[PDB]
Parts: C-alpha cells; structure tokens; sequence
RNA sequence: AUAGGUUUGGUCCUAGCCUUUCUAUUAGCUCUUAGUAAGAUUACACAUGCAAGCAUCCCCGUUCCAGUGAGUUCACCCUCUAAA
C-alpha cells in the first residue's frame, strides 16, 4: 500500500516536520506597511496561533515527486504534403477558462506534416509564457546552476533554495527532480534537519529515504535530541512500510 | 525707470503682427535697432521695469552667439 | 529626530511655522502619551501587532502585569472617531501633487 | 409592460389642477463625490388618476402604464395606500392623529 | 430637438431623383457593336470580352 | 586596485562610513530647495570628472557587482525589496546601469534573500501520462496512407476539365509536366 | 484613395484587365479541392447552427436554473 | 441613424508602423467602415510567431459561430485561418501552395542537374 | 475636529463597510420612524446610521424618511408586482431589524457569492486588447515579437539595410 | 508644499506673486555611432505624381481607411426589435 498522496501517512510525515511558527511565517522582506496594533486576549491569541498552525500545515501539502520523464515526440495526424516545408509550430487552441494546464491542447506542429502535442519542456515553457504565477521564470533558473548550486549548498541555506525550486519548475520536471535529489543528497551528509522547516519539504525526502532505507541520520538526530513518541511513531512507520 | 536707479532706458512702442500693440524694452548695452525690423519677441518679463511685458530676442534671423568683447 | 534617535517618520507641518512653537507643541504631545507597557497596564489586553509580512501569527510586544480579561475589546457599530480629511484624501489620491512623498531631504 | 423606465414608484400628491390627473413627486437620495453624504433630491412626475379618489395631500404608490397616451404622463394613480395625517399602524391601526391616540385602539 | 431639415430635404430630393429616373437596361446600358464599351459608366471590359 | 575585494575589508571603510549609507550621505549643490527628479548622466567625462563626482564614483577602487554585497545591502532597504532608483539618490547613469546589472546578477545567482509566499500549483494532476498529451487511435484512411479526405494528396485528374481550362485561359501559356514528387532537397 | 466622385487621374485607366496565370491540371486540382472544401464548409455551417441550437437549449431549458428559481420562491414564501 | 446587424463582412486592415506587421480583424457589414458603425469588434490576430517558433492563436469563435448561425459571411483571411486551424479541413489554397512548392523544388532539381 | 458629532458617515471606510444588498426586483423601500420618543432607540439608531451602507450597495431603490407619524410606525416594502409587506418598527433593536430587512428585501449571502463567482468567471484577462479593458496590447509588448519595433532598433535582420 | 522669499523699529495670525523639479510645443547656440514616431500651426488657398479597380459585361469598395475641430450633455442604458 504505497499511497503517495495518502491522508494519515502524509499527515504524520508533516507532523514529523517541525512546525516552527516563527520560521514558517518568518517576517518576509515584502511591502512592510504599518500594520494595526490590535489588542487580542488569550482566547483570541490561541485561535490565531491555531489558524497559523493550520496555514503552515496547508503549506506542507506540496509537492509531489514521481521521478523524471522523457520528452516524447508525438505523431498523431500525419499529412504527406509538407514533409518539411511549413514550420514555426502552428498552434490553434481554444483557451477556455477553468481547465488545468496539464489538460490543455497546445497543438504544437513540426516542420513535417505530423502533429505534435508540445514536448514536456516546450509545453512547460509555453504554459509559463501564457499565465505566470508566484515567480515562475520562463527558462531554467540561474539560481540553480552548477556554480550557483554549489555556492548555495556550501553556504548552508536551504530555505530560499526549496522556495524557488517550488515556485519555479513544475511538480514533475526533469531539472526539478534533479535539483531536488541533489539538495536531498546534500542534506543527508552531515545532520542538519532544521533549515527545511519553513517551506515545501516533504516532496521526496522522508518518502525516498524510507523507500531506499536512508533513515539512519534522521534516527541518529532524533535519538540525540529527544522526542520518544516521535521515535516510536517512526519505528512503527518503518515496520509498516517495510 | 525709477528714482533710485536713475538710468536711461529706451522705452519704444512695439506693435505685434497678431493684433495687440503695447510697449516693450530691448536689453543689451546699446540699442542697435531702429524702426523697420521684423524680429522675434519672447515673453521675457523684467523685474524692476513698469510698463514692460515683452522683450526683443537677437536670435531668430539676427545673431548667433552673444556679444563678447 | 536625529538628536532623539528616530530614523523614519512623516510630519505634515500645517498651519503656522515656528521653531519654538513647534518644539513646545512636540513636547506637549510627547508629554501626554502612554507607552506600550503603560497602555497594556491600563487597558489590560495584550499589545499584539499583526505583522503584514507574516501570516496569522500574532506577536505580543508588551504583556500585562496584573489584569487579564477574557473578553476582547468589542467592535460595536459606528465607532466614534475623529480624523483628518486631508489624510484620507491623500490616501485615496483625490487631489494631484508631485511633492507629497516623492524626492525630498529624506534619510 | 411599462415601456417607461420606472415601474413602481411612491410619491406625494400635490398638483391636481387638472381633470382625472394628479401630479406626484418622488424623493430620492443623491451622493456627493466629495462630501460623502446622501442629500435629499425630489423630482416631479405625472401620474394618471382614472377616477380622482382624494383631493391633495396623500403619499400613495403608482403603477407605470404601458405606453404614454399624451406626452409626459407615465404613472397611473389607482390606489391610495395611506392617508397623510391619519397614518395607519401595522396591526389594529385605526385612523388616529399625530402622536395622539385619539381613536382608542384595541376596541 | 431640431432635425436638420435642409440636409434631410436634400437627401430626399436626391433619392427621389435617383428612383424616378430609374433607367432601364437600354438607355445607358446600350452595348456597342464595335468599340466594346458602355456609355455613362465608361469602364473597360474583360479580356474574354474582346470578341464575345 | 586590480583584484580589489579589499576596501571594505580595510580600515578605510570603517573610518569613512561603517554604519551609515552611501546614497543618502550626499549634498547636491544644484538649484537648492529639493533634489531633482532627474540626476546627472555619465559619471566620467573625457578624462576628468567635471563637477562633483558621483556618490559612487567618488570612491576610486570599489566596483559594483555581486562580489560587493555591502553596497547592494546599503542601496536596498533593510526590510523592503524596493530599489532606490537613481533619480532618488543622485548617481550617474553609468553607475545606475551598473547597479541595476549587479542587482540583476545577484538576484539571478541567489544572493538577496527573500521568502516567497507560495500557494497552490497551476494544475491538480501530477502524472506524465494524461490522455491530453499521449496518443490517439489513428483513422482507417490515415493508416492506409492518405489521411481523411482522399483529395488531399496529388491525383492525376481527367482531361475534360483540362481541355476546358485550356479553352478558357489561352493568353497565359503555362504548361506543366506531370505529378511532381513529394521530396524536398 | 478615390471616392467614386473624383477627378480621376490619367495613368491607369488605359490598360486591359489581364487575367492571372492558370495551369490546366493545377487549376483543376485547385477547383476540385475548393468545391470539396466548400461542401465541407456548408456541412460545418449546418453543424454550427445545430451547435448553437444545442447551446441555447443547454442554457434556457437547463433544469438547474428552473429548480434554483423554484427553490428561491419557496425560500421567499 | 439606423444600424443593420444583418450579414457580416469581415474586413482586414494591416495598419501599423514600419518593421511591424500585425493583423487586425474587423467584423462589420459590406456597406460600413472599419471604425464606424459595426456589429462586433473582436481582438486582433498574431501573424508572425513568437520566440522559438510557437505561433499561438486564441480561438475566439464563441460568438463567431453564433453569428454564422445567425448569418455571417467570411473573407479570405478568416477562411484560410479556419482552414489551417483545426475546425475546418486544411484550406485547399494552402495545400495547392504546398504543391506549387513541390513543383518549385522539382524545377530546382532540374536546374541543378542542367547547370552544374 | 470634524463637522459632525458622528463623523463615521464621512470616513471612507464606512462606504466599504457595506454588506446588505436588496433583490434585483425591489422598487421602493418606504420606511417611517419616530425621533422624539426614547422607546425605540434601537430602530432609531439603525435608521440613522446603517442606511448609507445599503444605499451605496445599490442606489437603485427609493428612500422615504419621515419625522413624526405615529408611535407605532411600519416598514412598507415593495416587490416585483408592487406588493405591500407590513411589519412594525417599534420595540426593535438595530442588528435585529437589520437582519429582518436583509432576510425580507435583502439577498442571501449565497446569492451574492454566486454572483461574484459568475463575475469572476466572466473575467477573461487571457484576451488581448490595445489597452482599455485588458492588459498587454499585442504579443509584441509581452515576451514574443520584437518589443514595439517603433521604439527599439533592430539589426540587419530586417529589410532595406544592405 | 516638508522651504519659504517678499510689510514693520521688530514679532504673531493673516492673506497676494514666485521657484525647487517633471515636463508637451519651440528662439539662438553647439552640431558622434545605428535605428524609429512627426515636418499643416490656420475649419486659409492650391501646381505637378497621381490616387479605382475589375470579374465573361452582371457589379461592389465607393456610406471604406486617408484629414480637420465648424458645431460639439449623437460617443451608453430600461421597457425591446428595422432592413437582413
Ligand atoms: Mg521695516
Ligand atoms: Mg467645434
Ligand atoms: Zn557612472
Ligand atoms: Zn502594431
């Protein structure tokens, strides 16, 4: 019973991830306009803290990780007339409204008379060029280059790293999975499970470590720190999954 | 002009081709003009000079630089 | 402000313009005020500041040192409050002016 | 149906110096784009009393006719809902005076 | 409102003239048996009409 | 200085500023009253710096790039991501372009930190196998060769309509040959 | 450009309207495929009329709107 | 003053500046201007493709189909676009242009074999 | 100081503080109240304060404000057919009468939410229009064609420069 | 508008002109590389190049774009409907 998008399993995995109300909702460098100094009581403060914890938990609902893919060159409606004459990839689609980008029909053509459906990378680039969102750059991010990745992993700062990794690629891209695996491997070496407690993190960390049996460092850190109930829960999860 | 700054200004009437006709004043040491002249007139306004609203510009179809000794 | 230590605050010098008068007015204003701890001890409730940069995570500044009421401040209808109309006009952008807060002797 | 814009409208009867008609005015509120206040604004209208029920001084509803059968007349006065001075209460409301229960109710 | 009566009358007179003077397909449409043209209009004919 | 990264690490920075900004600590002697909405153009001129040098060009060795993060931190707000453009500070257009390029490079490399308030993604499905970008059973004609509408590919037509057309258009002599190939050199 | 009633210059109204180039086989293929496309376009116009009818049906005859109106009337009562 | 709203007549106008080719469909009647009294004003069309060759087109046929059902004619640009889009079959004009391109390539092969 | 003992009516925020919205079939909202008596303080304060809100929410309804009519006024409403809804105003609070009028003439919050969702669905920023009701005029301004060839220069790739 | 200048032997309230700067149109001056939007301002008047073709004659664009500000709450709705 793998169930990657389960309910209780994912809830327990998120619980294993430290909430940290000060780290998750850290005072970002945004338009810090003068807020209101309202007077809250004990019950109101407790309700606000509970709402913040719920929002942080909802923030830990993403992302999914399912390995990489391969850019397939589809061949649907073939027309033995062009065979390499009309290029530029003609696209004639009807942009409705409430349709996910994964279900669109970006009819990307080819120099021949075939009929492609937009390659994975090309489809993602076109989607980004169409309707952007929180960040999300067109081409690959310069922040996750070879030298840039090395500098980011050497300076110890995996908050903005995962933040941009989630707000840049898609939840099923080649470079996405590659960068995520590299970051997780760098996190494995030397125990430091703490910086990954203020952004999307459960993509493929604990799941991958339990599938490949890499919970040694996590168990060592848990035994060094404390939390016996969490240790028993992790042991039960390992016994169930394996 | 005035009592304290007792100078010798040359106030001459200048009629505008548009229609209005009023008095103006030409700056610059020594008035080299005369009468029959079609020179541009700017909206320059001098400080201490009653009855003056416009001046004569020695640029448009006249002179280039400024007189230098 | 530099002699006092303030690093950022706007002031609309309206009405008269004088040095001694302005200083006396500022002194009178700063003499009839209540600090955060004083306000907390007076009203009793916690001085929370809902930081806009953060989510619904409250952060108390001055905690109470005696009273602790369970019911918060009520939000009845039409609260009696007198404010300036020019401030609301500038906030909404009614009149036009390229000299309110553009490029002046700041910092 | 009523070809005119306004369908149902209430107003007071004043001008009646005509045959089988009664001029009626409608009071509406208009907002200022600066003062932020709703000021009272009246507008005279032309009704059509097919039988002339009351003389003058009555606030009654109106029913817009399909097509104007003259020039500007558009409403039709065919029902007096209340009488000015003898206002009727919701329940057990008898024709009484102003702020004086001369007609003992609950009788 | 004041409707432009001068312009309306002019346009009405022009329309009435164009309607009552309706010329049949013989007056101005008289086809020539040599030059291969039509009066009034004065336009040319297609290459196929060189002898049709 | 050749291979700098030393002014800030030396005592000159401590003796000069150390804690105050560099863009605000400037006094423009232009038309007094209030700074202008447009500042000086090119810092340098020919070989000398005519007039008061730029607030950045007055420093001889310090450059503008991601290597010098102190300058970027001083130019940007300590708690806001707003860049103080040149009209607000008073810097040559060359130094303004240099600062813009340095800020762009820093933000592209991952220098300036900033938390992104993320939300739900763009799609609800997460699987590279949906039927919208997979395949589709072909058509019988498409499998046989020519797709739907068999009149797409070339087809030697009869001769009656050819004679008709030759009878119609005659002045424009344009004779063909036969079915042209479908290749492309 | 011209506007019917114009003085019309003199440097173009003195040449025959020559027809374009026409290749027998190529032009016959042109016309056959054009007739096929025109028949298909007429069929697709009929289908567009049918689709407009279906849309008007789904919009007006939609029982959802009538049920919502009836529920609103019941709530008002 | 009286409109018509009857049969449509899609008219084009490649108005713009130098080094800037941009379509501009305008639906109206046969006896009406472009910016004058019309029936429906639709968005423009993208002639050349965007970067990395990806000619994106927004099919705004929602109301065009209704107008066709109610009576609306088409022009050469709209006809060719509908033909090469997806709803209508491949426009015969473009297929015959591809055939002419094939003939041109055959002539080029002949010239290359003859010359050198 | 301001020109009003209750300046809440002139504070901007009061305009956005609206909430109640009458149906699309209402016509007239005749309402009479008393001002001299001290019995119905609730309804008095209600009619005095919470009225510009509903008016700004939709100023397509008629208003009637009287001074002294009877110790037991009413609130005569009107529907599509011009009916006559009768209800007493004496001995009523402010929020109570507000909820009552919102349930009678006012529209349920569900209807307003559905209308807002329909309006959001109507919004289609994906379309292109030369600056008016949409954004990004043509594909040139956005990441696509040359960004406005009329301003930015071009290399020898174009014609007429060789 | 966060500075104020400009009265009086001097000060306060109090009110007139004005910058400090963004600018759109331009006088002179000086006057690099490569490329673009404009060269009617005046409801002043006009040479030369001209600008309407055409499909088998039927016929439409010609009431199109192209320019001007004479006039200037026609440039948008409710009850709905005219050719087509
Ligand atoms: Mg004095
Ligand atoms: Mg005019
Ligand atoms: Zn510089
Ligand atoms: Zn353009």
């Amino acid at each position: 019973k793998p169930t990657f998008m389960d309910e209780e399993v994912q809830s327990i995995l998120t619980k294993m991830t430290g909430l940290n109300l000060q780290k998750t909702f850290k005072p970002a460098i945004q338009e810090l306009k003068p807020p209101t100094y309202k007077l809250m009581t004990q019950a109101q403060l407790e309700e606000a803290t509970r709402q913040a914890v719920e929002a942080a938990k909802v923030r830990l609902k993403m992302p999914p990780v399912l390995e990489e893919r391969v850019p397939i060159n589809d061949v649907l409606a073939e027309d033995k007339i062009l065979e390499g004459t009309e290029t530029t990839k003609y696209v004639f689609t009807d942009i409705s409204y409430s349709i996910p980008h994964r279900e669109r029909f970006i009819v990307v053509r080819e120099p021949s008379g075939t009929l492609r459906k937009a390659s994975w990378e090309e489809r993602d680039r076109m989607i980004q060029v169409y309707f952007p969102k929180e960040g999300r750059k067109i081409l690959t991010p310069i922040i996750f280059k070879e030298e840039n990745l090395r500098t980011m992993y050497s300076q110890d700062r995996h908050v903005d790293v995962l933040n941009l990794c989630f707000a840049q690629f898609e939840p099923d891209s080649t470079e996405y999975i590659k960068v995520h695996h590299k970051t997780y491997e760098d996190i494995d070496k030397r125990g430091k499970y703490d910086l990954l407690r203020s952004t999307r993190y459960f993509g493929g960390m604990v799941w991958y470590f339990v599938n490949n049996k890499k919970i040694d460092g996590l168990l060592i850190d848990q035994i060094q720190r404390d939390l016996i109930d969490d240790a028993t829960n992790l042991v039960q999860l390992y016994h169930v999954l394996h | 002009p005035k009592k304290p700054n007792s100078a010798n200004r040359k106030c001459c009437r200048v009629r505008l081709s548009t229609g209005r006709e009023a008095v103006c004043f030409i700056p610059g040491e020594g008035h080299t003009l005369q009468e029959h002249q079609i020179v541009l007139v700017e909206g320059g306004r001098t400080q201490d000079l009653p009855g003056v609203k416009l001046t004569v510009v020695r640029g448009k179809y006249d002179c280039g630089h400024v007189q230098k000794k | 402000c530099r002699l006092i230590g303030i690093k950022d605050m706007y002031a609309k010098v309206s009405g008269s313009i004088n040095m001694l008068s302005l200083t006396q007015g500022l002194f009178r204003g700063l003499s009839r005020q209540e600090t955060h701890q004083q306000l907390a001890d007076k009203k009793g409730l916690h001085v929370v500041e809902i930081r806009e940069e953060c989510g619904p995570l409250p952060i108390v500044v001055a905690s109470p040192r005696g009273p602790l009421r369970k019911d918060p401040e009520p939000e009845d209808e039409v609260p009696d409050v007198k404010l300036d109309w020019e401030d609301v006009k500038t906030a909404q952008g009614m009149k036009r002016s390229v000299w309110s807060n553009l490029k002046r002797a700041a910092t | 149906r009523s070809s005119v814009h306004a369908r149902w409208i209430v107003g007071k009867v004043i001008g009646t110096k005509m045959q089988k008609t009664a001029k009626v005015r409608v009071t509406r509120l208009v907002l200022d784009p600066y003062l932020l206040k709703y000021f009272n604004k009246r507008k005279t209208y032309f009704a059509h009393d097919a039988l002339q029920q009351c003389t003058v001084g009555d606030i009654v509803l109106l029913r817009a006719l399909p097509v104007p059968r003259a020039k500007h007349v558009k409403h039709e006065l065919a029902e007096i809902v209340f009488k000015v001075g003898k206002v009727i209460d919701p329940v057990t409301g008898k024709p009484c005076a102003g702020t004086t229960y001369l007609e003992s109710p609950l009788s | 409102v004041r409707p432009r009566l001068i312009a309306e009358l002019a346009r009405r007179v022009r329309a009435l003239r164009e309607q009552l003077n309706r010329p049949r397909d013989s007056q101005l449409y008289a086809v020539d048996y040599e030059t291969l043209t039509r009066p009034f209009s004065g336009r040319r004919l297609p290459v196929r009409a060189w002898a049709d | 200085k050749d291979e700098p990264w030393k002014y800030l690490e030396s005592e000159e920075y401590q003796e000069r500023y150390g804690s105050r900004p560099v863009w605000a600590d400037y006094r423009r002697n232009h038309k007094g009253g209030v700074p202008p909405q447009r500042t000086r153009k090119t810092c340098i001129r020919r070989n000398k710096v005519v007039g008061n040098p730029c607030p950045i060009c007055r420093d001889h060795k310090l450059h503008v790039d991601f290597r010098n993060v102190k300058l970027l931190e001083q130019f940007v707000c300590a708690h806001t991501g707003i860049i103080f453009y040149a009209p607000y500070t008073g810097v040559c257009v060359k130094q303004h372009k240099r600062l813009t390029q340095a800020i762009q490079k820093a933000r592209d490399h991952g220098l300036l930190i900033y938390h992104i308030p993320q939300v739900e993604p763009r799609d609800l499905d997460f699987s590279t196998s949906h039927g919208a970008v997979s395949a589709t059973p072909p058509a019988p004609t498409l499998v046989s060769g020519d797709p739907w509408y068999p009149w797409y590919n070339w087809k030697q037509p009869p001769e009656r309509e050819l004679s008709r057309l030759r009878r119609l258009y005659q002045g424009h002599l344009q004779e063909e040959s036969g079915p042209p190939p479908e290749s492309m050199p | 450009r011209k506007t019917r009633h114009d003085p019309l210059a003199k440097s173009k109204i003195e040449r025959v309207n020559m027809p374009p180039a026409v290749d027998p086989a190529e032009f016959f293929v042109l016309m056959e495929r054009y007739q096929h496309y025109r028949q298909t376009v007429r069929a697709l116009r009929m289908e567009f009329v049918s689709e407009v009818q279906r849309k008007v049906h789904e919009a007006r005859a939609g029982v959802l709107a009538e049920r919502k109106a009836l529920k609103d009337a019941a709530e008002h009562r | 003053k009286a409109y018509r709203g009857g049969h449509l007549t899609i008219r084009l106008a490649l108005g713009g500046c130098t080094n800037r080719p941009f379509y501009r469909i305008v639906a109206a009647h046969n006896k009406c201007p472009r910016d004058g009294r019309f029936v429906e004003q639709l968005g423009s069309y993208d002639p050349l493709p965007n970067s990395h060759g990806e000619k994106l087109v927004a099919l705004n046929l929602d109301r065009i189909r209704h107008w066709i059902g109610c009576g609306a004619h088409l022009s050469k640009p709209m006809e060719k676009l509908l033909g090469l889009a997806g709803f209508f079959p491949l426009h015969p004009m473009m297929i015959t242009n591809a055939e002419r391109l094939r003939r041109k390539r055959a002539r080029e092969v002949l010239l290359a074999s003859q010359k050198t | 100081p301001m020109k009003g003992r209750f300046p809440i009516r002139r504070t901007l925020q009061y305009l956005s503080q609206g909430n109640v919205v009458f149906k699309d079939s209402v016509k007239v909202m005749t309402v009479n109240y008393n001002t001299h008596g001290e019995l119905g303080e609730g309804a008095r304060k209600f009619v005095f304060f919470n009225i510009p809100q509903i008016q700004y929410k939709n100023p397509w309804v008629q208003i009637m404000m009287f001074k002294n009519m009877t110790p037991s006024p009413f609130l005569r409403f009107y529907l599509d057919s011009g009916e006559q809804v009768l209800v007493d105003v004496e001995t009523k609070s402010n929020k109570e009468i507000m909820e009552h009028i919102r349930k009678i003439l006012g529209k349920n919050e569900e209807t307003l939410r559905e209308e807002e969702e329909e309006k959001k669905q109507l919004s289609h920023p994906a379309n292109f229009g030369p600056r008016k009701y949409c954004l990004r005029e043509c594909i040139c301004e956005v990441e696509g064609q040359v960004p406005c060839p009329s301003l930015v220069p071009l290399p020898k790739e174009m014609r007429g420069k060789y």
